[PDB]
RNA sequence: ACCGGCGGACGGCUCAGUAACACGUCGGUAACCUACCCUCGGGAGGGGGAUAACCCCGGGAAACUGGGGCUAAUCCCCCAUAGGCCUGGGGUACUGGAAGGUCCCCAGGCCGAAAGGGAGCCGUAAGGCCCGCCCGAGGAUGCGGCGGCGGCCGAUUAGGUAGUUGGUGGGGUAACGGCCCACCAAGCCGAAGAUCGGUACGGGCCGUGAGAGCGGGAGCCCGGAGAUGGACACUGAGACACGGGUCCA
């Protein structure tokens, strides 16, 4: 019987957001444990090889990560293992070519090419906050990353609400707050791809998040969950989104 | 009065229990289920029932089932057989208790 | 072994026959059995997923608490009562809950040794 | 004859990755070295940094699909290239 | 025929002798760490080591290992053959961290079926 | 070849048991753990000690195994402070429907960190670049435990169960709990079939049929269980560990 934690990966049980070929091989990559799930990232060879082409033999792309010529969020990765989750930027500066990583109206994953511009902004959902020791606010994002503030900033700062991160430095941008008719890019469920606005926020008991109603570009309306909302805008999208 | 999170109104005694959702350490989360009294002679235990129609693919009738559940009764409400009653899922308490009275909604007399 | 696991009986009565073997991961350890003596002896031990936890196997001194919230240290002399079992005040064992006798008078222990690895108590 | 269906660059790896189709009506599909030396005329590549990978010969066509590589500089190949290839090239015995 | 291996700290050389006859019976019934002055036990060591010694210079008995080659340990007494869970300790050589094994290893008192005896030089 | 960093708790193989919260679904931890991975705040001092390899000799048929010489680190060891734990008192912010927890002050006690580095460029050098260490708070991977429902045959097996069922107070556990223990009570299950036996890994499925349905779980994937039978330890983040150990048959 199993007596502990695994290390392998049969590829038919892969997870459903990844654009790859099942029954060719058995065997794919394991991710390592990282800032975003397994249901909402990928490794990064599977990147290279298949979603650009780069790289035909998964050797050659570890050689390639090797000599760390990428930029994920501002930082060189030589792990070939990284999950590379949801609404990252990945830049090739070899290249000069950006793209960010976003679901598809299928629930399947894509780069989405982006300005060079907006490559140095990442937005952060805030999954949560708490008091550390000194009396200081360590805000807890939807990518498992940690930042750190004043008690005098703590109520800049909400659950729910969304952080424009400059990751190249860690610095904090702008806070789009969470309230009626801000403008949001749903990221998981049916409703997958699909951008909106809010009208109602409905508060639910007994252990069921809070589902928002978004009401899309041409005035229709449908329900999703509080933490599938990813607000983007106020009354528009400050990220080019398909 | 302090607040368990489900709409019913807080019982009138205040029970030094720990054991007690509205007076001690413990909380709740899972679901929540209705039921009936059937049986209250061991200490500060309860055993709900709960009667439903299950479907049979093969006849297209449908079987009447009672299932029961252990639970814990707090001092504070004092649950009695007749009494139709209100269940939440709890912490594991004892070797089969996981389950606790939250409210009576209607004691047996009415 | 100590086993804290399923017991063989259900709920109802069917005995239950077992299927597999016990696992590491679900014996317990021997009972401390704390007592009083001239000096603090105490056993370190690596626990589940490499903690630690140190274990007093004779107790010399104990922290005293008052009502206010201020705290003594000082010596403990001998057990009043303890309201688990009639054996251990008869052989000066160390619980949490019993009555004890310090040089201040009758305290109520409020830690357990077991696990802690030291006394606490209320000045009563 | 070779036409080229598509010329692309990989940057990251300096190199150019040709895909194209060898017409070759009725005769036997081509050795290596011939492809390779009629190759190199018409984009103006070095012999050695550049290497075939595969020669798909069709069945019931006269048209085999290939594709190739084009390096810039002869480290770089030793260093990823792996060696089977270069010796089915005969780059290295 | 004992087969003494006598070992000098000062000059970290160590040299057999033979031990046959009324010698034998002088170290039977002795213990590992036992002291004996080294004329009890009759060897020219200024000869075969080829200094001069003080003739106070003694032989304490360190270890060895039995006819079948169960070393004496300083740890278990008698001198027979018993079952031991060795951890560590002389005797045994572990290579994985937290290994066990169970052996047969002779107590530390010199028997008769003894063969190899080990001596450290004290001067 | 050595201590030492890692791994050999994955993957490979099979269906005896097991009629079970083993399992399918949904919840479920505020009652868990967590090495390698990610993020954030802080820290990385002083001092001491060890023995392999190699050289001198040794046994036994072996397996295996002795003593003396000296030797290394991020090895071992003591201290420095943080830090870990537990309790009393007093408050305030965060999380969350919820509870209480977390935040801070005071008071009492035990336990209680680190590691530098091979090379190269500049710098006399330090230092920086690269890799590596530790504390704390999160995440993430994997796993622990609680639950409603679903899913066989027998009545020529009808009464069953004593830590049995619950309560008080503790113990041990990573963790809640009769898991255990001392006491207090008389429960709890059964004709919408317990108890006992026969039978048997569970699912995704597959064969057949116009379909209702009938029958089956070998071949792949997921979950569960085992290493001739039993039973018990050490190392460890993870084990009672096919290619590690101990006894019995």
């Amino acid at each position: 019987a199993r007596k502990g934690p695994k290390r392998h990966l049969k590829r038919l049980a892969a997870p459903t957001s990844w654009y790859i070929e099942r029954k060719a091989y058995k065997w794919a990559v394991r991710p390592r444990p990282g800032p975003h799930n397994m249901r909402t990232s990928i490794p990064l060879l599977y990147i290279v090889r298949d979603y650009l082409g780069y790289a035909k033999t998964a050797r050659e792309a570890r050689k390639i990560l090797n000599e760390g010529k990428f930029l994920v969020d501002g930082r060189v990765r030589k792990d070939y293992k990284f999950p590379v989750g949801i609404m990252d930027v990945v830049s090739i500066p070899e290249t000069g070519e950006h793209y960010r990583v976003l679901p598809n109206r299928i629930g399947k994953l894509i780069l989405h090419p982006i300005s060079e511009d907006e490559a140095f902004i990442k937005p952060l959902r805030i999954r949560n906050k708490r008091m550390i020791k000194g009396a200081r606010v360590q805000l807890n994002f939807h990518d498992g990353t940690n930042h750190i503030v004043s008690i005098a900033e703590k109520d800049n700062y909400f659950t729910s609400y969304t952080v424009l991160m400059k990751v190249p430095e860690r610095e904090i941008l702008e806070v789009l707050p969470f309230e009626k008719g801000a403008y949001v890019f749903v990221t998981q469920g049916k409703n997958v791809a699909r951008k909106g606005r809010i009208v109602e926020i409905k508060r639910f008991p007994m252990g069921w998040p809070d589902v928002v109603t978004i009401e899309d570009e041409e005035g229709e309306l449908f329900d999703t969950l509080k933490e599938y909302a990813f607000v983007v805008g106020t009354d528009k999208p400050k990220i080019s989104l398909p | 009065m302090r607040d368990i999170g489900l709409r019913v109104q807080p019982p009138a005694e205040k029970c030094d229990d720990p054991k007690c959702p509205w007076h001690g350490n413990l909380k709740i989360h899972g679901r929540v289920f209705e039921g009936i009294v059937v049986s209250d002679k061991p200490r500060k235990t309860v055993t709900v029932e709960r009667q439903y129609y299950f479907y049979l693919n093969k006849y297209e009738r449908y079987e009447l089932r009672r299932s029961k559940i252990h639970a814990h009764n707090p001092p504070c409400i004092n649950a009695k057989v007749g009494d139709k009653v209100l269940i939440a899922e709890t912490r594991p308490l004892s070797k089969t208790k996981h389950f606790v009275v939250v409210a009576v909604l209607e004691r047996a007399e009415e | 072994a100590i086993w804290q696991g399923r017991s063989l009986k259900k709920p109802s009565g069917g005995r239950i026959v077992l299927a597999r073997k016990k696992r590491k991961r679900e014996l317990g350890r021997e009972p401390s059995n704390t007592r009083v003596a001239e000096q603090d002896k105490r056993k370190i031990i690596r626990t589940y997923g490499g903690n630690r936890k140190v274990r007093l196997t004779a107790a010399a001194y104990a922290n005293v608490f008052d009502k206010s919230g201020k705290g003594r240290k000082v010596r403990i002399i001998r057990v009043i009562e303890n309201p688990a079992n009639r054996q251990f005040a008869r052989r000066n064992i160390i619980t949490k809950g019993a009555i004890i006798e310090t040089e201040i008078g009758k305290a109520k222990v409020t830690s357990r040794p077991g696990q802690d690895g030291v006394v606490n108590a209320i000045l009563l | 004859e070779i036409r080229i269906k598509e010329i692309k660059e990989n940057k990251l790896i300096g190199r150019k990755e040709i895909y194209f189709e060898i017409y070759h009506p009725g005769e036997p599909t081509p050795s290596r070295k011939d492809v390779k030396g009629k190759l190199v005329a018409m984009l103006d590549l070095n012999p050695e940094t550049t290497v075939i990978q595969y020669i798909r010969s069709y069945f019931g066509s006269y048209i085999s699909k290939g594709y190739a590589k084009a390096y810039d500089s002869k480290e770089r190949m030793l260093y990823i290239e792996p060696e089977y290839i270069l010796i089915r090239d005969g780059l290295i015995e | 025929t004992f087969k003494l291996v006598i070992s000098d700290p000062k000059s970290g050389i160590a040299k057999q002798v033979e031990i046959t006859g009324a010698e034998t019976e002088k170290l039977i019934g002795k213990r590992i760490g036992d002291q004996i002055p080294a004329k009890e036990l009759n060897i020219n060591l200024n000869e075969l080591f080829g200094k001069e010694f003080p003739e106070d210079v003694k032989l304490e008995i360190r270890g060895g290992t039995d006819k079948d080659g169960f070393p004496m340990r300083p740890d278990i007494h008698g001198p027979r053959r018993v079952r031991v869970l060795l951890s560590k300790g002389p005797g045994f050589r572990p290579k994985e961290k937290g290994e066990r094994r169970k052996k047969t290893v002779r107590g530390n008192t010199i028997s008769p079926e003894i063969v190899q005896v080990n001596v450290k030089l004290v001067y």
